């Protein structure tokens, strides 16, 4: 609607800012199931322990 | 509901109703009429929602935290290790403080229960917990805000330090 | 914190972008709506801290000054719309820009993991805070007021600038979870003493310290309503959030080098109570009574005890929307008879009854009434500062009664008495006012039923 | 002297809308704001989020840190062993100098 | 008559009596009773240390 | 037993010994204060009652008070032996009192820390 | 123990309903007060029944219901002590304040905010509560405070009054002073203890306890009005007679004596706290009564009849007397709080008169209020077996027989005898001889209301401290072998103490014109205490905030050392640099001294 399509640009920004959020997570995975505190082995159906 | 061993609790002793009085006893009427228009409503609604909950029973656990090497193996400046050292040290410090109040709950309830027998009959509470506040002041006492695995292990080191130099003296 | 800065960002466009008669329905309604996602910051561990990302993280000190943060922004938009009825329409949205661009540099400036990023944020906010100051104050002392305010910053953060380079060439990282464990022990000499000031005395500057608080009072009778609210609620907070986390960097030389700021600190707070009692514009009051309050918080974070840093934090958080709503309702006052002198109005509890319960709840936060989070603040920082030395409770206990006699002064003269002859224009309390009003103690008073999350990383 | 406007008469919102929240002098945007403000404001953050607060999961650990002490205390006074011990390390880790 | 001319900064503010305003007369009708002054009229430097809720200067029987 | 005035307790207008020597000078000035008072009640009771006002009737005593209490002293200041003196006095010296206050107590309070003769034992919170 | 805890609780929670109904969900403002009115009278009833098992069994408990915070190793948590203190006070609070507030449904009839004014009665009440049964020292503090807080605002409850304001502001002023003693109890508990629970501070008994007690006892000092921080108490007569009435009672006053009984296990170790409390007691027993003898407001007279009596509480707290002092608490809530209700009956009668000396030929026309007046007046004096009786002789015979300060003795005896003297002197002016008030009679004291309120006090004033005595389990040895002079020093003194009231009394019928002494003066002036320090201190305080610290500091010297010197040095550098006369001369002639210098001077040229 041209009355309201601008209430979805604060939520269309939390939408984009959360999904940025989670790609920066990507990038930060040197250590997924190496630290001494958590390594452990991967469930049969598990890829990886978090993303 | 709770570990009896670590909050004790010595064995309750009740005495009989002993009366002299051919007068009524109206705590003995107040009493049956309380289990009577409270307790029992009360208990007949509990027992409605325990029913409910038995429909559904599910569980949580107990995080378990393995141990990692401490601040004391690892190499200067390698923050990794350092990183792990240092987050076990929290824990532990935040457990070390429940640790504290855990005895301290003993002594004030042991207050409280003996009444003003409670000089005599709480000394060995107040010597458990004369011991853990020592122990505790030792390990973290005088660290300040941006306390840290590394300065407690350096007060500890000036402890044995003196410690030492003290027991060579003798 | 991406999931805040492009939300925050998106509401310039917004505000452009709206029907010229919603800029402030928008505004308003969007803001409240980031200031619910920021309760996720809440997601704090026992040990380690939120660590977002290479440039972004947050612990138990930043998130509840970004929640405040991110509270104001509406109540700031809320407090302004009267005052700029008038302005037209470009210069509405240019002022409603300047206040998103604040909270975008304040929520970046308490995040921000690196020090050097920290200082540019921490300066960047400058920018906006002077515009709103010498744009839309009303009087002509505004433009002195901007300089007194732009210049004690700088003259305090250049020197912050070189010594935070210097430990960056020194150390190889200005990182604040890198300095945490590569932070060496500073040792006595002339060129750490200059170190630690120039670390310091940038953030002393914004408390303010007394002594250096003289432009705070000034920025505060010239700002207009909004630039009140966030100087003292969260501008204020840059400094003590600064010397939370650089005193990591400065021990063992902290000391003996806090002795002459605490002698200031603790002397200084009985002088700025005291002088509350003779101010003669309201608006002066609040803004002396800041410096009291912050006195307060330097001296806990110069003794750095855990009891000190808690009482910090929740005295930050706690004067940050106590000394807010008082300045909304001077404010309010003043949208009526249009001067700040405090002996003008009086009685006004016979006109707005309603008004004069936000007055006693906000003059009682400000004394220190318990079981508030104004009193628990206080009072854990009275408790650390007698075991630094016992005489210190007698400073401590004369300024909680100047403050008591001072806070219920001004709510006994504006308040009670017998009202005003002539003043004749009293209309009653607006919905937006009483709304305003609540929002800040509503909030506040909740806080006392689960104090931990505004106790810091020290709890 | 100069060519300048007079000082305009502050307007009493009420005198044009009785009914005036103090928002805008529209009736239709005012009583929007008015809806705004205490819909997002009270309903929303003020309920909800103290609502969220008061279920946030063992906040920084606290309720595990009691548990966990509780299962100390349990193992270590079963076995004899000290509460709580002054040495935070052990001193077979640690080369004391000299 | 102003105060002295040293470097305090009164400038050509007029020195008046350093009387309470308790002790001005009750039954006169001021413009502001509460403070009884009347509109207009200059205020004592320290009036607010003056209001009738602080400082007394009234004379005592003894 | 006369009557001996004070600060805080001012002489009564009755035992004032110039109430009752009035002269015909004295009834002049006396008059003319009560000509600038009706001035100033006239001037403001023709706006407090007029009808079409709404609003504060600016009061310049009042402006005049609170901009003296303020803007007006730094420019009518002048450093000199006696601001100097009071304000080295008040300024820097209680600063430099507290500082050996609390620096004495410290001291001692660390030496018998360190030798071990300041009874701490259950002092765990700080 | 279900029955006792639930009870306990609902006591206190059914006191917050009404509170909790000003949010408008189910309320009937037609009759707010008698709503209020009715639930401190249900919650009386519910909290006999945990008192009557305390004194059945002992019975005691402690509360620790819900954990609010743990700072590290102290953990808070509101937590309520069930106690001897809390069981018999309790019962006796409410029953008080069901008398004042059905009194106070008629003596504010026509107050337009009578709602208000009777939400703030029971705020008052809350806090109270709070404070009386609070187990850990927050806990207390939050109604240690909240008590000051509701005083404030009732003392000022007709705030248009200037000085309305002041006395309530005054009350704040003094008792702030007196907080500066609590938080540095407080804080030494916690530094010292690591608690500030009462159960690890009596575990711990600390043995070197005069700082925190003497902190405890400055607390007291400002909240019980001792000499010092006494004039606060006598001018909160500026409220409503139902607030003194309350004030004097069951809440704010007694705040004090019962901080320092809490603390009992601590003081009854520590000779050097017992010896300061016995003195500080001591001269304010005296000097308020005898400030009393020459008072002329009557709800005057009454509150110096507190401030003596509280001293003499603070006494038996010298004496290691905790539990006389806690039973006199108890006693002298219904007999005072019933003669500020008789005395609002006259001042009502009378069309707001509150000078005794308009008063007189009362006796008949008032016979209800006379007859509650002489008992309560009986009571106080300590007339054997009325409810006074119980407590203050016992206090007199410990004293008496106590190893103790000589003076601290004989002020105590001769405040005992100025006790029945300034009694004396209310009934004389106020009942006996002629009238003195106004020709139209308005006198009605017919309102049930108003009966009804003062004789269920009338009652307690009779048999209370009768039925409280024979009912508390000893905790005391008490002192029963005593000689005959040293057992009846109380009723002798104060049956000299009537009779030489009714010389002074009868003499002022004479037809001779006396002067005024110095002792009389003294007296009508209250030893000059607040004349001079209200007007000096203020004065001090006042003038160094504006010159010195505001104007000599704050707009002058740190302007003048930093801001406004450094912006002259730079204008002034500016007009060296910039006042050049254009000359193309010059200039190159600059040139030349600049390269000469260079190599001349710093050698630049190698
Ligand atoms: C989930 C999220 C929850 C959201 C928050 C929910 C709570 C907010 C409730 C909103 C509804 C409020 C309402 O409609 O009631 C109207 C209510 C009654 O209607 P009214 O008579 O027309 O009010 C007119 C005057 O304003 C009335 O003025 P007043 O003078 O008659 O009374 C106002 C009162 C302010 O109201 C109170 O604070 C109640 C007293 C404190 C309890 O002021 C005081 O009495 C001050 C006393 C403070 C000292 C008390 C001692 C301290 C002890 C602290 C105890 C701590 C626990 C242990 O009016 C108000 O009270 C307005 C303020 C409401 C907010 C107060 C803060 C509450 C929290
Ligand atoms: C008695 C009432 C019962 C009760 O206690 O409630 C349960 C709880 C307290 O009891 P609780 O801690 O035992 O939690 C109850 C739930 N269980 C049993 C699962 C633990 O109440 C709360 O916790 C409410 C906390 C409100 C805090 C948030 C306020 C709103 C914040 C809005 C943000 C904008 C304002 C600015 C904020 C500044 C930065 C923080
Ligand atoms: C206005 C005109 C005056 C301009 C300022 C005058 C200069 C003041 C300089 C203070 C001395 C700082 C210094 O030179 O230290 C140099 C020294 C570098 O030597 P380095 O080998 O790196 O380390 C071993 C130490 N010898 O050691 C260091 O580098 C440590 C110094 C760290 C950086 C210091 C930052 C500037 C300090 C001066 C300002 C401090 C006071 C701020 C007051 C502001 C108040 C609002
Ligand atoms: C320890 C350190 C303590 C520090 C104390 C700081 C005290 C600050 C000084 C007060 C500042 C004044 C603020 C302004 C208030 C004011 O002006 O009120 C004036 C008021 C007049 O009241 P009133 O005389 O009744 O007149 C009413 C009819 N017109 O008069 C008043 O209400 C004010 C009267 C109080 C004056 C202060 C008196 C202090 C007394 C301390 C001595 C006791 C010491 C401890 C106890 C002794 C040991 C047991
Ligand atoms: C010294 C401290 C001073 C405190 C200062 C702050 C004052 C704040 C105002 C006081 C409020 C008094 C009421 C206190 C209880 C309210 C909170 C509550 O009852 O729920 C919390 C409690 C959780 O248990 P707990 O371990 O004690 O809490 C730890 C986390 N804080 O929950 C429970 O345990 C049981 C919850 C279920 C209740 C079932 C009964 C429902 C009855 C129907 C609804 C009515
Ligand atoms: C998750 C995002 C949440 C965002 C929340 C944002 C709240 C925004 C509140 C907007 C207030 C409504 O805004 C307004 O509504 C009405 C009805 O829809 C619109 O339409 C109106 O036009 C005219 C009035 O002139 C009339 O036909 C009628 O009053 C109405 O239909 C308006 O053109 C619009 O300006
Ligand atoms: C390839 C690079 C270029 C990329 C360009 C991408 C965006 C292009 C947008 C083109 C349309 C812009 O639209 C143009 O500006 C605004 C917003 O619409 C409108 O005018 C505006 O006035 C006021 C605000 O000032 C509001 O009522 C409303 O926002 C709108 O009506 C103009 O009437 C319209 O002509
Ligand atoms: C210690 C760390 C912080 C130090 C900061 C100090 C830097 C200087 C800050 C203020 C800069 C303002 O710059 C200039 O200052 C002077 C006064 O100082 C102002 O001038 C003002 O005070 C002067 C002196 O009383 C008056 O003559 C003048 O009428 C008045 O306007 C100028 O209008 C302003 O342009
Ligand atoms: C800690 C280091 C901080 C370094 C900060 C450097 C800040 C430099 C600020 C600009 C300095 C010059 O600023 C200029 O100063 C002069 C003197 O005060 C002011 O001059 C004003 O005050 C003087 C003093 O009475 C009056 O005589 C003059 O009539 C008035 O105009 C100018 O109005 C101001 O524009």
């Amino acid at each position: 609607v041209r009355d309201h399509w601008v209430h979805v640009l604060v939520p269309m920004g939390f939408v984009f800012g959360y999904y940025l959020d989670r790609k920066n997570d990507e990038k930060l995975t040197a250590f997924r199931n190496k630290s001494l505190l958590y390594k452990r082995e991967l469930k049969p159906n598990e890829e990886v322990t978090w993303k | 509901s709770w570990d009896k061993d670590v909050y004790p609790e010595p064995p309750r002793r009740t005495p009989a109703p002993s009366p002299q009085t051919s007068l009524p006893n109206p705590i003995t009427y107040l009493t049956k009429a309380f289990d009577l228009l409270v307790d029992r409503p009360v208990t007949l609604v509990r027992e409605f929602i325990e029913r409910q909950h038995a429909k559904n029973k599910y569980y949580y656990y107990h995080r378990e935290f393995r141990r990692v090497p401490d601040i004391t193996e690892c190499q200067e400046k390698d923050v990794l290790c350092m990183f792990e050292a240092e987050m076990q040290w929290r824990r532990d410090y935040k457990v070390d403080q429940e640790i504290v109040n855990i005895i301290q709950e003993r002594l004030k309830a042991c207050q409280q229960r003996e009444g003003e027998s409670h000089r005599q009959n709480c000394a060995k509470e107040l010597e458990q917990f004369t011991q853990v506040v020592k122990a505790y002041q030792d390990r973290y006492h005088d660290l300040g805000a941006h306390y840290s695995a590394r300065k407690c292990l350096a007060k500890q080191k000036q402890r044995m330090l003196a410690e030492r130099k003290a027991a060579k003296e003798a | 914190m991406l999931k805040y800065i492009i939300p925050t960002i998106m509401l310039m466009p917004l505000t452009w972008l709206s029907k010229n008669n919603m800029i402030w329905v928008n505004s308003t309604a969007h803001s409240l709506l980031i200031s619910f996602t920021s309760l996720l910051l809440m997601n704090q561990f026992g040990d380690n801290s939120l660590n977002f990302s290479l440039l972004f993280f947050s612990d138990s000190l930043s998130t509840p000054l970004l929640i405040l943060t991110m509270w104001l922004l509406p109540l700031m938009l809320m407090a302004s719309q009267h005052h700029l009825s008038k302005e037209n329409l470009t210069r509405k949205k240019l002022f409603i820009t300047m206040l998103i661009s604040l909270q975008l540099f304040l929520i970046m400036t308490f995040t921000a993991m690196e020090l050097i990023l920290f200082y540019i944020l921490f300066e960047a906010t400058l920018v906006p805070t002077l515009i709103i100051i010498t744009r839309w104050g009303n009087q002509t002392e505004r433009l002195n007021a901007g300089l007194y305010f732009l210049f004690y910053t700088l003259a305090g953060s250049l020197p912050l600038l070189v010594a935070l380079i210097y430990i960056q060439n020194t150390v190889g990282s200005l990182n604040f979870l890198m300095l945490q464990y590569w932070v060496q022990p500073v040792h006595n000499s002339w060129s750490n003493v200059f170190m630690w000031l120039a670390c310091m005395m940038a953030f002393m500057v914004k408390m303010p310290l007394y002594g250096l608080h003289l432009w705070l009072p000034k920025a505060h009778v010239e700002a207009p309503i909004a630039g009140s609210m966030v100087l003292a609620a969260v501008l204020l907070k840059l400094g003590g959030y600064g010397m939370l986390r650089i005193t990591l960097i400065l021990n063992p030389m902290t000391d003996f080098m806090a002795y002459p700021f605490i002698m200031l600190s603790l002397w200084g707070m009985i002088m700025t109570s005291s002088i509350c009692l003779r101010q003669t514009d309201l608006k002066s009051l609040i803004a002396y009574s800041s410096v009291s309050h912050m006195a307060l918080v330097i001296v806990a974070i110069l003794i750095q005890t855990p009891w000190s840093y808690m009482g910090a934090t929740a005295l930050m958080i706690a004067h940050g929307l106590t000394s807010s709503m008082l300045f909304c309702l001077a404010n309010s006052n003043y949208e009526r008879i249009h001067s700040r002198t405090m002996i003008l109005a009086r009685g006004l509890q016979t006109l707005l009854p309603l008004m004069a319960t936000w007055w006693l709840l906000a003059s009682l936060t400000n004394l220190a009434l318990p079981p508030t989070i104004n009193l628990i603040g206080e009072l854990f920082v009275v408790m650390s500062t007698f075991s630094w030395s016992n005489i210190t409770i007698i400073l401590m206990g004369v300024n909680m009664v100047i403050t008591a006699l001072y806070s219920l002064y001004m709510l006994i003269m504006t308040q009670r008495g017998k009202y005003t002859y002539h003043i004749n224009n009293i209309s009653p309390s607006f919905t937006r006012e009483n709304a305003l009003m609540s929002l800040h103690i509503l909030p506040l008073l909740l806080l006392t039923l689960n104090p931990k999350i505004i106790l810091g990383p020290l709890y | 002297r100069w060519q300048e406007d007079p000082e305009p008469e502050d307007e009493n919102l009420y005198e044009k809308n009785p009914d005036s929240h103090g928002y805008d002098k529209d009736p239709a945007v005012d009583i929007w704001n008015m809806r705004v403000v205490f819909f997002f404001g009270f309903s929303i953050v003020l309920v909800l989020g103290s609502t969220f607060v008061a279920y946030l999961p063992d906040y920084r650990m606290q309720e595990w840190a009691r548990r966990e002490a509780e299962r100390l205390v349990k193992y270590r006074e079963a076995h004899g062993l000290p509460i709580m011990e002054s040495n935070c390390f052990d001193p077979s880790k640690i080369q004391l100098p000299e | 008559e102003p105060y002295p001319d040293d470097g305090t900064g009164y400038g050509d503010y007029p020195k008046l009596p350093d009387r309470s305003q308790q002790e001005r007369d009750p039954w006169y009708d001021w413009d502001h009773p509460d403070l009884r002054l009347n509109w207009g009229e200059p205020m004592h430097w320290d009036l607010d240390m003056y209001i009738r809720n602080r400082v007394d200067t009234s004379p005592t029987p003894v | 037993p006369k009557y001996e005035a004070s600060r805080l307790s001012s002489l009564p207008t009755t035992l004032d010994p110039a109430e009752y020597d009035i002269s015909s000078e004295t009834r002049k000035a006396q008059a003319e204060r009560l000509a600038i008072r009706s001035r100033l009640k006239r001037e403001y009771q023709l706006q407090y009652y007029d009808p079409s006002r709404r609003g504060v009737i600016e009061d310049p005593a009042l402006v005049r008070w609170t901009y003296a209490r303020s803007a007006n002293i730094y420019p009518n200041f002048r450093p000199n032996t006696k601001t100097s003196l009071l304000g080295a006095l008040f300024g820097i010296g209680p600063l430099v009192f507290w500082y050996y206050v609390f620096k004495t107590d410290r001291d001692r309070k660390e030496k018998l820390i360190q030798e071990g003769k300041l009874d701490r034992t259950f002092n765990i919170s700080y | 123990m279900n029955m006792f805890s639930s009870l306990s609780l609902v006591t206190l929670l059914l006191l917050t309903m009404p509170i909790m109904m000003m949010s408008f969900n189910t309320y009937k403002p037609s009759n707010y007060p008698l709503y209020v009115k009715t639930a401190i009278s249900y919650a009386f009833i519910t909290s006999m029944i945990p008192t009557m098992m305390f004194i059945h069994s002992g019975q005691e408990l402690i509360i620790s219901n819900w954990h609010w915070l743990t700072i590290q190793t102290l953990k808070l948590s509101l937590s309520f002590k069930m106690d001897y203190f809390s069981m018999m006070f309790i019962p006796v609070a409410l029953f008080v304040t069901w008398s004042i507030m059905e009194f106070s449904m008629w003596y504010m009839y026509s107050d337009p905010n009578i709602n208000k004014f009777f939400k703030y009665l029971l705020l008052f009440l809350i806090t109270m509560l709070i404070l009386v049964t609070a187990n850990n020292l927050f806990q207390l503090f939050i109604g240690w405070e909240g008590v000051g807080i509701m005083s404030f605002l009732l003392i000022g409850w007709w705030y248009g009054r200037a000085d309305a304001n002041t006395a309530a502001l005054q009350a704040i002023l003094y008792n702030r002073i007196g907080d500066i003693g609590f938080i540095l109890a407080m804080a030494w508990f916690l530094t010292n203890l690591n608690t500030w629970d009462l159960q690890q501070i009596f575990m711990l008994n600390p043995s070197d306890s005069n700082m925190p007690l003497i902190g405890l006892a400055l607390a007291a000092t400002g909240k019980s009005a001792q000499f010092g921080l006494h004039p606060w108490l006598p001018s909160a007569m500026e409220g409503p007679t139902p607030v003194s009435a309350l004030l004097h009672s069951s809440t704010m006053v007694v705040a004090g004596i019962f901080l320092l009984i809490r603390f009992y296990p601590l003081t009854e170790n520590n000779k050097y706290i017992q010896s300061i409390t016995l003195c500080l007691g001591a001269i304010t027993t005296l000097f308020t009564a005898m400030c009393a003898l020459t008072q002329n407001d009557i709800k005057k007279i009454i509150a110096f009849s507190t401030s003596s009596q509280l001293g003499l509480m603070m006494v038996t707290i010298g004496i290691n007397q905790p539990y006389l002092a806690f039973l006199h608490i108890c006693t002298h809530a219904f007999f005072k709080a019933m003669l500020f209700m008789c005395s609002g009956s006259i001042i009502h009668s009378l069309n707001d008169e509150q000078d005794i000396r308009k008063m007189g030929g009362l006796f008949k026309a008032m016979p209800f209020t006379t007859t509650a007046l002489i008992v309560g007046s009986l009571a106080l004096t300590g007339m054997p077996f009325l409810t006074g009786f119980y407590s203050k002789d016992l206090i007199i015979e410990a004293a008496n027989t106590s190893y103790t300060n000589a003076w601290a003795l004989l002020m105590t005896l001769i405040a005992t005898s100025f006790t029945a003297i300034y009694s004396t002197r209310i009934i004389f002016f106020a009942l006996l001889g002629q009238p003195r008030f106004p020709t139209l009679v308005n006198i009605n004291e017919n309102n049930p209301l108003l009966i009804n309120s003062i004789k269920r006090l009338l009652i307690g004033s009779l048999f209370a401290g009768y039925i409280i005595s024979n009912n508390i389990p000893p905790t005391t040895i008490p002192q029963m072998t005593m000689p005959y002079y040293l057992k009846t020093t109380a009723l002798i003194v104060t049956i000299l103490g009537f009779i030489l009231a009714l010389e002074i009394s009868n003499m002022t019928k004479n037809l001779k014109y006396h002067y005024p002494s110095n002792a009389f003066k003294f007296s009508t002036l209250l030893g000059y205490f607040p004349t001079i320090m209200h007007r000096l201190a203020p004065y001090m305080n006042l003038s160094m905030s504006q010159k010195s610290a505001s104007s000599l500091l704050d707009l002058i010297w740190l302007e003048a050392i930093l801001p406004k010197t450094i912006s002259l040095a730079q204008m002034k550098a500016s007009t060296l640099v910039t006042n050049q006369k254009g000359l193309i001369k010059l200039y190159f002639l600059s040139f030349l001294i600049t390269i000469l210098i260079s190599m001349i001077l710093f050698n630049f040229h190698e």
